[PDB]
């Protein structure tokens, strides 16, 4: 079974660039039976390249592929906004087929510091026995964020789930939200509830926090 | 030009066989390959197999096989994908995808590579009842810089299956929101968050609305979100 490896897991650059994706295979994709394909949020992939090299009527003539054996090459020549997605190879040279992991080119701009915000559980979600603390980074770059949830100065883990959006179309940051879950119960056990967040753009960790019933 | 249309989003519960059809239109049906790709939520693309309807010859992926079975109906120029034994982690989009051609008809010439894909369909895999979000107030803060940013929002919560829209104030309000991807929560109910930011000085005046819409239950929720009264 041929494995495809793409590199690098994200590429970060300017619109107006030359943007490189690289893909390896594990043996010789037969006869170059490689293909390329463009995936945006919500959409289904499609086709820019196949058989290493050729490109399909109705693709932009920025997009070229090359290379043979078990080294293959995508090539936006100059990155227009609406590149910015995810690419994926695929080599087609057996009966067997198989993707590669994909790589996501996104738009690198200036770092930009998150603005916390923390939310209380509502009152009326407490009346249903649960207590869910929302902790919000808004607007941010790069993707890489910590987020750390603290009940009366203690350290929690495995309590919390995060999600993060896409890469914005108008300002190309990012942002996360954290959410903790507790039982009203274990809510009520404790006093101070605080998210401290850490990030590339804070020269340190910003901490936003209340206390419970205020 | 070649369109592939799929069947709509399906609900099962482990264990069960789920069949997914991919009818095609334009072109021609009996000498290209028909193949299907799944991509689980913020995964990968994933090769499941493919078929020539004309030779009758289909080839699984390994990881699939026993459980999987792939069809063509060149009577109704319709392929068809069953999966059976149903586990959580079959949750995916399930895609449909055909090779290009050089021309039209049986005498067209063979690209190999998925030109043409169906508009994907949503399999959900649980034990889960299908189920309406609760929509909570994610409340501005009392703390909000005078003159400056406060955020506020909905917290879309315990809601089954995918997908949940929101809108803030009937689609008047879109600068500054941000709709967070759904996680599935260990209770196997799934859960988001929608959130705005907006000038500290309107908090007071302006009306906060958050339209939830959950299509899957039937539900439609509009959840006022103001200050609260400390
Ligand atoms: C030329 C005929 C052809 O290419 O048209 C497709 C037709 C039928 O189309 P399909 O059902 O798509 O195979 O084949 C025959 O008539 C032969």
């Amino acid at each position: 079974e041929i494995v495809l490896t793409q590199s690098p897991g994200t590429q970060s650059l300017s619109p107006g660039e030359r943007a490189t994706l690289s893909c390896r295979a594990s043996q010789s994709v037969g006869n170059n039976k490689l293909a390329w394909y463009q995936q945006r949020p919500g959409q289904a992939p499609r086709l820019l390249i196949y058989g290493a090299s050729s490109r399909p009527s109705g693709v932009a003539d920025r997009f070229s592929g090359s290379g043979s054996g078990t080294d293959f090459t995508l090539t936006i020549s100059r990155l227009e906004p609406e590149d910015f997605a995810v690419y994926y190879c695929q080599q087609y040279g057996q009966s067997l087929s198989t993707f590669g992991q994909g790589t996501k080119v996104e738009v690198k701009r200036t770092v930009a510091a998150p603005s916390v915000f923390i939310f209380p559980p509502s009152d009326e979600q407490l009346k249903s026995g649960t207590a869910s603390v929302v902790c919000l980074l808004n607007n941010f770059y790069p993707r890489e964020a910590k987020v750390q949830w603290k009940v009366d100065n203690a350290l929690q883990s495995g309590n919390s789930q995060e999600s993060v959006t896409e890469q914005d179309s108008k300002d190309s940051t990012y942002s996360l939200s954290s959410t903790l879950t507790l039982s009203k119960a274990d809510y009520e056990k404790h006093k101070v509830y605080a998210c401290e967040v850490t990030h590339q753009g804070l020269s340190s960790p910003v901490t936003k926090s209340f206390n419970r019933g205020e | 030009q070649v369109q592939l249309v799929q069947s709509g989003a399906e609900v099962k519960r482990p264990g069960s066989s789920v069949t997914v059809s991919c009818k095609a239109s334009g072109g021609s049906f009996s000498t290209y390959a028909l193949s299907w790709v799944r991509q689980a939520p913020g995964r990968g693309l994933e090769w499941m197999g493919g078929v020539i309807p004309l030779l009758t010859i289909t080839n699984y992926a390994p990881r699939f096989q026993g459980r999987i079975t792939i069809t063509a109906d060149r009577s109704t120029s319709t392929a068809y994908l069953e999966l059976n034994s149903l586990r959580p982690e079959d949750t995916a989009v399930y895609y449909c995808a055909r090779e290009g051609t050089t021309g039209w008809g049986w005498l067209g010439k063979p690209i190999g590579a998925f030109a043409h894909w169906g508009q994907g369909t949503l399999v959900t895999v649980s034990s889960a009842s299908t189920k309406g979000p609760s929509v909570f107030p994610l409340a501005p803060s009392s703390k909000s810089t005078s003159g400056g940013t406060a955020a506020l929002g909905c917290l879309v919560k315990d809601y089954f299956p995918e997908p949940v829209t929101v809108s803030w104030n009937s689609g008047a309000l879109t600068s500054g929101v941000h709709t967070f991807p759904a996680v599935l929560q260990s209770s196997g109910l799934y859960s988001l968050s929608s959130v705005v930011t907006v000038p500290s000085s309107s908090l007071g005046t302006q009306t906060y609305i958050c339209n939830v819409n959950h299509k899957p239950s039937n539900t439609k929720v509009d959840k006022k979100v103001e200050p609260k009264s400390c």
